[PDB]
DNA sequence: AGCCGTAGGTACCTACGGCT
DNA sequence: AGCCGTAGGTACCTACGGCT
């Protein structure tokens, strides 16, 4: 037992590492669109009551809390993950609301974690909604001292909405973000027809929708990626040609491809010009400002053909760039290449499970409460005898037993009565009990209706999705040109 | 590690010396990139009233400012080579931002005195309180501190130059006892 | 606008200088702490990071402190916290560390991510009674929290752990001392306001370094305690011993305070290499956790080992001085203080702490007695109580009727309305009565204490003596005549 | 970065390669400095099965191990010049410690194969309950992992060298598909 | 000289896969 | 190429006073 064969060691050690990176680091879960680190951050913000109504917390406190309770890795891993969730040029639907320098398109990092502050965005409440109603399974944290969610309720389709990118071991994932109104329309369409095809779903979901806008060239790359989960999609900057006077022209770029560093793209153009690999450029300036948005200007030599220069720039610089779609996510605790319809089907299955479990928990909680009110009413109807029983009893134990035998109360009912405070004996309280009881019986019935009919439950899912669509859905930003 | 502006006209250009790499980032987003340059400093910079000339001229921070200003130093100083007509000191509104500000003024006074005399040296006025530059948003740094329409600058005026020499020597020089006596006399603990 | 450069320099410098003196670099004479240390310990308290509870991740502790109390870099905070855990830096360590917390070789601690910390047992004594109105709270930097202005400091921590700080226009350098000796000194002063420095030194013989070693002579100690300034000569503990074949070696088992061991060895090695010292054939650090500090210097056969050793004292940190400069905050203002002054301010603090604790305890006992008198009334007239509540439509009406019908206060009425039914069992009834009876005796005891200055001062003595008996230990540094 | 031992007798000397600068400091206090040397590694080290010799030999970590071992590499390897007759791999008991261990063994396999064949290469076994090396006390590291009286080292034995080549090439080489197929096949495990 | 201890600090090796 | 994003990362500038 003190000797180890090198082949065995390599095989065991490697496979421990590889499997861990696939299931527990680099790939998102198809159900909520999250990687372990992101899930721990959001759950931490939840568990710290860092909601949108409450004010910002110091990043270092947020991060320290997360690394200690849920994420036993370096803080920079955590803080960088949290930063990207706050950037409107990385996240189509930002999950974190930042206070401070949270970075720019130039690949300027955020301010250090001691400078910055953060909370949930409003949409993030939708990812966490119902987490405390037995909707999702909790698990032990890394050290056994805490509980952490294995998946979030994810009341909107966050995998496709914000997209994912991860290098794992043995594969990677690259899923572009999408428009929320489109996604939800597609889930609705699918819910009404299990046999919907990719072509029909694409009547709702036309293509990715980058936070950074821009153009996509043609539907062919989109189509292949949604049918097979793999595809190349050509993203192009929004550029125009315009006059600058004395009969000279310039190209003006105001939107650039997703995940392209603006500063570095400019450098590449500058280098092309310097090394004479492009003809006709006289000047290159970044006129971007917080006031006017992205504005890059490329001056053209008098009488040069600006359209030819621009075509060259797309060919020779990140001004046009591809997004290689490779939709690998979490399907039952494993990395799986999935097409568009599969991603939506796993999402809708998760929603059905969430809403069913929510309904069941609410039903249990309502019946337990009814049960307590049935005892409280008995107690108030016999209050003198109740008090006298308690006064004659030496101990809690004795009082519990007497109350249970004399008035047919359960253990829980007896406990509730012994816990009653004296102010609950005022005159309106008897009627308050009766009020609450009558609504609760009504509520119980409504819940039971839902658990009885698959169709009623499914409509409830549709209704909640539609409400989310109306509150948060927005306009498409990326233009897909039939080029 | 300077972020220069577009315009080459020193007369309409401003360079902001900002405490801290973190505040640095914010000010580059917020600024007008046409007329406003940003030079971030790590933190405490050399005290030139206490260092040797060899050490001063070898110091990275100092070298970067000299290059950025373009005027040369000491004997070789030429006001007409100045690359900016506004050098704006922008530090945290706290006791360490204060210190950094004294360190910078000492440097200008001892090595580029005419820049003060010419009225090219300013102090920015970020919002007062507990929050430092590193914690502020880019747009808010613009609104309060960098925007010509709303910002409040202080121009640095030299008045009595004998009084200035004695002051710089007392506060920043190597004689601790004269510094300690100044503190005790003016302390208001 | 326009600002005169002289005015700006004067105002800006004085802003900085004042801050560094009263709010960064110098300890408070009352609890021995600088802002950063105070905030760390207070944080550990506020997180219930006590000795009975298991350790917390350093980064959580530090992130908490930086956010609530200390708006500075976390390296400032973490490094300060690290030192408080090192038994070669703190005569009485304030932090109990889990993980690599550094060594005498100037190895840093492990990163904040890896390490964990709580209070030591003695730190409980610095914090004890902080929540009984003993010390003044103040608003934190941003107005969102409360922080202590000073800690209760139930032992004399300034002199016990000492301090060193570079400020502006002044620095401070106070060596650590032995706790048993200090507390005996405070006791002697409490019995005699007019005690001299010489008499105090019958209790307090001199500094007592965590790292032991020797001090040469009483005369630097004497000057420092009388004036607050003084130079004190420290030496390593070294012996000459045979290694056989008629050869010898020097063995060092204790080195002076704040000397980096690895660095001191390199200095010796360099002296040997550059031929500036004669007779050394070998130099090894045989230090271990198991055998403790052990540095061996082999001597060339027939060379005089005593001469070599005397040379090493002349040319290496093997002998080192501690320049005493006892500057602390007294009343918020910086001040050079002698030993008697340090102890006088500490004893004043203790009297104030114990008096305020006694007054708080008294108010809290009387409030609680008052509530129990209402519960007793309610139990004595329970049927009427229930009748009055049932006749009332609302809480407000019940409150009013209970107050008018049983001559109860608002607080008493609220408490009765809050009482649960399970409080009417026999065992619960007896508890209320027994708590009242204990509380009346407690109140009486408290009143005795606030009535007699001598009794209160004796209480301070008694508590100090308890701490002396629990935490006092042996002198480590030998003062040679 | 090497903390070497006293004895120059390679037969009784051991060098521990410890994951992390933090864990490295701990093991220097805890060790027996007569017979035990310590060499800390920043983190993930170069995968030599994927990198070219120029990059390998320019790598600081690799250079330090080569110098420390004293045996030279590849063709020029001399077992007799080994400075330690125990090279012990000491990583965290977690998935990243596992990976570091694979990176190390790949390096020894491809550049110092005879060191394995001679039985000089071992794997330390720190306490497996969730904690990394950076969180242990010096005495703890000593008792469990470094003390010859109580420690359980595994000697790394090379058995079938054809099978070892294929293993190193499949897990650590450039061809992803072979790696992916291995993970899929053994994932149940 | 250069250390000491709280402050304003910092830049950059590595694995991993896909790009086609 | 080298970059995308989570992982195992880290050196070394300065101020300040008093001692050597
Ligand atoms: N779906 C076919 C194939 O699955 C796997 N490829 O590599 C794997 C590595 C591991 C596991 C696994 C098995 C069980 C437990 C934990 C793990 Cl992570 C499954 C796969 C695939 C092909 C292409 C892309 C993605 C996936
Ligand atoms: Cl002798
Ligand atoms: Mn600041
Ligand atoms: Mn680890």
């Amino acid at each position: 037992i003190n000797e180890r064969n090198i082949t065995s060691e390599m095989r065991e050690s490697f496979l421990d590492y590889a499997m861990s990176v696939i299931v527990a680091r680099a790939l998102p879960d198809v159900r909520d669109g999250l990687k372990p680190v992101h899930r721990r951050i959001l759950y931490g913000l939840n568990e710290q009551g860092m909601t949108p109504d409450k004010s910002y917390k110091k990043s270092a406190r947020i991060v320290g809390d997360v690394m200690g309770k849920y994420h036993p890795h370096g803080d920079s891993s955590i803080y960088e993950a949290m930063v990207r969730m706050a950037q409107d040029f990385s996240y189509r639907y930002p999950l974190v609301d930042g206070q401070g320098n949270f970075g720019s398109m130039d690949g300027d990092g955020a301010a250090a974690m001691r400078y910055t502050e953060a909370r949930m965005t409003k949409i993030t409440l939708e990812l966490l909604r119902d987490i405390n109603k037995d909707t999702i399974d909790f698990i032990d944290n890394y050290d056994g001292n805490e509980r952490e969610p294995s998946v979030l309720p994810a009341r909107f389709p966050n995998l496709l909405a914000n997209g994912a990118s991860g290098i794992a071991v043995g594969m990677a994932t690259n899923i572009p973000p999408h428009n929320l109104t489109e996604l939800i329309n597609g889930v609705l369409s699918l819910s009404k027809n299990p046999d919907i095809s990719i072509a029909e779903l694409m009547e709702d979901i036309e293509g990715p929708d980058f936070p950074t806008a821009g153009l996509i060239l043609g539907k062919s790359g989109i189509r292949r990626a949604y049918e097979t989960g793999r595809g190349s999609i050509q993203m192009r900057s929004r550029a125009v040609i315009e006059e600058r006077g004395g009969g000279r022209q310039r190209i003006v770029v105001t939107e650039i491809p997703f995940q392209v560093n603006k500063a570095r793209m400019i450098e590449k153009i500058a280098e092309l010009v310097r090394d004479k690999k492009i003809d006709g450029i006289t000047d290159l300036r970044d006129e971007t400002s917080l006031r006017t948005g992205v504005r890059v200007v490329i001056d053209v030599r008098k009488d040069a053909n600006a359209s030819v220069i621009l075509n060259n720039l797309y060919k020779q610089t990140p001004l046009q760039t591809s997004f290689g779609v490779n939709m690998i996510a979490l399907v039952n605790g494993r990395p799986k290449l999935i097409n568009l319809k599969e991603a939506l089907v796993h999402y809708l299955e998760h929603q059905k499970t969430v809403v069913r479990r929510r309904t069941q928990y609410n039903l249990r909680k309502a019946k337990d409460r009814a049960h307590i009110l049935e005892g409280l009413r008995i107690a108030l109807d016999h209050i003198d005898e109740i008090i006298s029983t308690i006064r004659e009893s030496d101990t809690d134990k004795v009082a519990m037993e007497s109350l249970q035998q004399r008035f047919k109360l359960s253990e829980k009912q007896a406990q509730a009565i012994l816990d009653m405070r004296l102010r609950r004996l005022t005159g309106l309280e008897r009627d308050k009990i009766e009020a609450e009881y009558n609504e609760l019986l009504n509520y119980i019935s409504e819940l039971e209706t839902i658990l009885a009919d698959e169709e009623v439950l499914l409509q409830l899912v549709r209704d909640e999705l539609t409400e989310i669509r109306d509150r948060f859905g927005d306009d498409r930003r990326t233009e897909i040109q039939l080029g | 590690k300077l972020a220069d502006c577009s315009s080459k006209s020193p007369e309409e250009c401003e360079i902001f010396l900002v405490e801290g790499d973190s505040a640095g980032g914010s000010t580059k987003s917020g600024r007008d990139s046409r007329t406003q340059a940003i030079l971030p400093l790590r933190g405490k910079i050399l005290n030139v009233e206490k260092a040797r000339l060899d050490r001063i001229l070898n110091n990275n921070e100092i070298r970067q400012m000299i290059t950025a200003f373009g005027t040369g130093i000491g004997g070789d100083f030429d006001l007409a080579k100045a690359r900016y007509h506004k050098i704006v000191i922008m530090t945290d509104a706290d006791v360490d931002g204060a210190h950094i500000r004294t360190l910078l003024l000492t440097f200008f006074y001892r090595f580029m005195r005419p820049l003060i005399e010419a009225g090219y040296v300013y102090i920015a006025q970020p919002p007062t309180g507990y929050k430092g530059l590193g914690e502020m948003n880019a747009d808010q740094l613009w609104e309060t501190t960098m925007n010509p329409e709303h910002r409040a600058l202080l121009q640095v005026k030299l008045e009595d130059a004998i009084e200035a020499d004695q002051t710089f020597e007392m506060l920043m020089g190597d004689v601790v006892e004269n510094r300690r006596q100044f503190i005790e006399d003016n302390a208001v603990y």
